[PDB]
RNA sequence: AUCGGUUUCAAGCCGAUGGAAGUUUGAGGCAAUAACAGGUCUGUGAUGCCCUUAGACGUUCUGGGCCGCACGCGCGCUACACUGACGGAGCCAGCGAGUCUAACCUUGGCCGAGAGGUCUUGGUAAUCUUGUGAAACUCCGUCGUGCUGGGGAUAGAGCAUUGUAAUUAUUGCUCUUCAACGAGGAAUUCCUAGUAAGCGCAAGUCAUCAGCUUGCGUUGAUUACGUCCCUGCCCUUUGUACACA
């Protein structure tokens, strides 16, 4: 494919351990962990926000910023 | 037999006519509340005349702003100025010059367009250029 | 207690009126939908393509409300954007006629828009009622 | 890492091919009464502090 | 604090700005001081403001842009590489983002960290072409001017052909400049201009 | 799972990666607009990544691509309309693109039509100014 | 202007305050003496002379060419993308111009995916086009560092409009074809504030054709507030074998 950007239901399990203990979370960080690429990074952020491991500080389109759950 | 003063504020071809009248607190722009101005960052440029003195001073008036001309930013600066100039013109005429002084040096302490329009105007275009200065490229050889 | 179409935000209103006009199967779809890009000067069709139309319908409703009387020409030159003419400088080519005409006809049949004197189209009294009802719900849904 | 802060007391025209450098007279804030002549690059008013990485060497015009 | 009512209901977060303090709507200019002399009376952190956008008559006479709030000076210097010339609304939105970014990681109130980045990325001795090079000292206004012009150029060059958006890059550059790293087109690019100086100094 | 990569489709390799509306257009003879309209008539899901389309709906993609007029494509979405041979509107979607391109140039050169001759010489055929342009 | 500085306390200059405005307030128009063998005889029933004066070197008609392409150069436009593209929604200017014995600016409603057609309509115009609800811009979402959906060149077929006439494709529109281009060597241009730059808009030619110009607003920086280093300028001194210098 293109540097580990593949659709998976196991890297769901990889995400939901690796994403917490991040001081900062955004599309840029998710992709720069050689994970899910862009389209999949955004819908990962949206599901992590529904689940409530993420606190959204700002949610502007094109630049969504997030933090670890208190 | 009602306190009513028609003021205007302007920034580069943007005419914002405010109508500050004796009322409760109805501050509205193009028949919509100030809380809905097109640029959502310039929400705090239209608002700053209220946050400068306090909403307690606006607890006994109603303002209606009609904006025409310019672009989005020109129109926000026009509203901001029109509201501040409206409020000081009301306080001058219907309260006293003491409280007018008070909120004049309140408004001009935090730096101003706000009371009197920036003098700046566009310079006309002259031949052999794409603007007032920028000349076309020169071809020696 | 006097919430109108103007008292509510632009997008946050149109999105709730989009939900409402989709729940109701009352407003028509011209049939050529899925094969149009609502312009002469665009690249690709509307990305949603699940009847956007319910967003045009909503916005032409909200626009004709705020204005006095709007014609198809005002809607075309409104919705039309900058056409990339290739290597030549960008222009203004106005949006597609049929979409804006057939959505006005769809509002006319539903009873939102009324064929108005001075030409063009005004809002119906049923139109103002339905718009203001949604406009009140939108705000109190958050509150 | 000793960097010496010194306020300017007077500006003296401009040196260099162009007016890129301004010759200035500074007084050392630390252990004052010491007046030294120095070159700057950017625009200098009076009362402005410059950070010397050497308090020793004097300044000459840039012919 | 004193939640007043009007015929136009204002939200309480906006109503907590009236003479309370002027922030962005969250970043305070009480202040964690500039802390480095020579640049005090050259960084404006004394006049608090709501947005990083005034009409501004700051390029009027000579030294007037020293009495412009330093947040606007970044916001201004982010509009270069002239596909973004003008467009201050985009620039202030990027500034809003990068500030709440350098909040969410390494908080420190995201104005004093921006100020500290200006104090550290300022080239404090340079040279002049007199093919010779003569080492001269630097005016504190130019130390700010070039500190901004290194941070904001480094940012766009990093964010160019990348996934890291200008907001996150500028943010990372301001953080590593504040805490002297030499890993942000930063202290590295400044040391390169003080290295050519110490040759002739 | 069964997520495929290469996805061969009518004599081309259309990698079952990021998106399908944009994968189909790597076929020489369909574009972003046409691919989109065929995907819509195929009733495929567009958020899927071109690899998780089971072969039955891939066949239907190829069906509507090959014979578009049957499945409500309006006949102004096609390459050859009022074709010179018969007068029947169809879409040249496979290697037919260059096949019919060559056939048209060969038809023009056979007649010895001006555009055909300029096609033969490798000159620019749309009466463009080639004094200062088309160097290499 | 006032106040303070500041030069033999003279003309002035610098700083602060007030003021819409403190650079000649910003920008232009007008603009000397002398000069060029600068351009124009293709603007002129402006014109000397010379050439032709009907098998015309006059102006009319048909068609052709000014567009022809190994190559070089100058003004431009578009771009090499994530500060982005695309889709939706949000949605605001300023200077224009516009038809009677003619075909202008053209609302409005219908037909059409288009482009564009129809049947009416207001305007000889601060009344109508027209708020020219322009674009960049704003927000929500779809693309995720790949010549990629950046880029849109070349080509293929079709549908319209203008025009006696569209072929050497007028222009517009639809679908398909997708090239170079990963920020550019030696060089060189323009620019000091509502200016540069981005953005479009109106006017000129115009039946049709703007990637041009003349203007106008929209968004709106960085960096000087200086000096003769380069390239030239103005005044004085000085050397000269130069004077079409």
């Amino acid at each position: 494919a293109q540097h580990a950007v593949i659709l998976d239901q196991e890297k769901y399990d990889r995400i939901l351990k690796e994403v917490p203990t991040y001081r900062y979370v955004s599309v840029s960080v998710l992709v720069d962990r050689l994970k899910i690429g862009g389209s999949l990074a955004r819908i990962a952020l949206r599901h992590l926000e529904k689940e409530g491991i993420i606190k959204p500080i700002s949610k502007h389109s094109k630049q969504a910023i997030y933090t670890r759950a208190t | 037999a009602v306190p009513s003063v028609q003021t205007f504020g302007k920034k580069k071809s943007a005419t914002a006519v405010a109508h500050v009248k004796a009322g409760k607190g109805l501050i509205k722009v193009n028949g919509s509340p100030i809380t809905l101005v097109e640029p959502e960052i310039l929400r705090f440029k239209v608002y700053e005349p209220l946050l400068l003195v306090g909403l307690d001073k606006f607890s006994n008036i109603d303002i209606r702003v009609r904006v025409t001309g310019g672009g989005h930013v020109s129109q926000v600066y026009a509203i901001r100025q029109a509201i501040a100039k409206g409020l000081v013109a009301y306080h001058q005429k219907y309260v006293d010059e003491q409280s007018k002084n008070e909120l004049k040096k309140a408004f001009t302490s935090y730096d101003r367009t706000l009371l009197i329009a920036d003098s700046r105007r566009p310079e006309p275009k002259k031949f052999g250029g794409k603007g007032a200065r920028s000349r076309f490229q020169k071809s020696y050889r | 207690p006097g919430v109108s179409v103007r008292d509510v935000a632009a997008q946050d209103f149109i999105n709730a009126y989009a939900s409402f006009l989709q729940r109701q199967g009352k407003l028509e779809v011209p049939g050529y939908v899925d094969i149009v890009k609502t312009s002469s000067g665009n690249e690709m069709p509307p990305q949603d393509a699940e009847g956007w139309f319910y967003k045009r319908a909503a916005s032409v409703a909200r626009h004709i409300y705020m204005r006095k009387q709007v014609g198809v020409g005002k809607l075309n030159k409104l919705y039309g954007g900058a056409k990339s003419r290739g290597v030549r400088p960008y222009k203004h080519i106005d949006a597609s006629g049929s979409i804006n005409r057939k959505v006005l006809q769809a509002l006319e049949k539903i009873g939102i828009v009324e064929i108005s004197p001075k030409g063009g189209r005004r809002i119906s009294e049923n139109g103002q009622r339905d718009l203001d009802r949604i406009a009140a719900q939108t705000l109190e849904e958050d509150e | 890492t000793p960097v010496t802060l010194a306020k300017v007391i007077k500006v003296l025209g401009r040196t260099g091919s162009r007016g890129g450098v301004t010759q200035v007279r500074v007084e050392f804030l630390e252990d004052t009464s010491r007046t030294i002549v120095r070159n700057v690059k950017g625009p200098v008013r009076e009362n402005d502090i410059l950070v010397l990485m050497e308090s020793e060497r004097e300044a000459r015009r840039l012919r | 604090f004193t939640p007043v009512v009007l015929a136009t209901p204002i939200p309480e977060e906006v109503q907590q700005a009236q003479t309370e303090i002027k922030l962005f709507n969250k970043w305070s200019f009480e202040e964690v001081e500039v802390k480095d002399a020579s640049l005090v009376d050259y960084v404006q952190v004394r006049q608090p403001i709501f947005v990083a956008h005034t009409a501004g008559r700051y390029a009027n006479k000579r030294f007037r842009k020293a009495q412009c709030p330093i947040i606007e000076r970044l916001t201004n210097s982010l509009m270069m590489n002239g596909r973004n010339n003008g467009k201050k609304l985009k620039a202030v939105r990027i500034i809003k983002h990068t500030l709440d970014i350098i909040n969410v990681l390494t908080d420190q109130n995201p104005i004093q960290v921006v100020v500290d980045a200006i104090t550290n990325t300022g080239p404090r001795e340079d040279t002049t072409r007199v093919a010779r090079r003569q080492a001269v000292d630097v005016s504190p206004l130019r130390r700010v001017n070039q500190a901004i012009a290194l941070l904001t150029i480094g940012a766009r060059e990093a964010a160019f052909r990348n996934i890291k958006t200008i907001a996150e890059t500028l943010a990372e550059e301001l953080i590593n400049a504040a805490k002297g790293s030499s890993t942000s087109y930063a202290i590295k690019k400044k040391d390169e201009l003080e290295r050519v100086a110490k040759s002739n100094r | 799972g069964s997520f495929q990569h290469i996805l061969r489709l009518l004599n081309t390799n259309v990698d079952g990666n990021i998106k399908i509306v944009y994968a189909l257009t790597t076929i020489k003879g369909v574009g972003r607009r046409y691919s989109n309209l065929v995907c819509k008539k195929a009733d495929v899901d567009l958020h899927k990544r071109a690899g998780e389309l089971t072969q039955e709906e891939l066949e239907r993609i190829v069906q509507i691509m090959q014979n578009p007029t049957h499945y409500k494509i309006p006949a102004w979405f096609l390459n050859r309309q009022n074709d010179i041979t018969d007068g029947k509107d169809y879409h040249t979607l496979a290697n037919n693109v260059e096949s019919k391109l060559r056939d048209d140039l060969e038809r023009l050169k056979k007649i010895r039509a001006h555009r055909g001759i300029r096609h033969f010489w490798g000159l620019r055929v749309r009466g463009q100014h080639t004094k200062t342009t088309g160097r290499r």
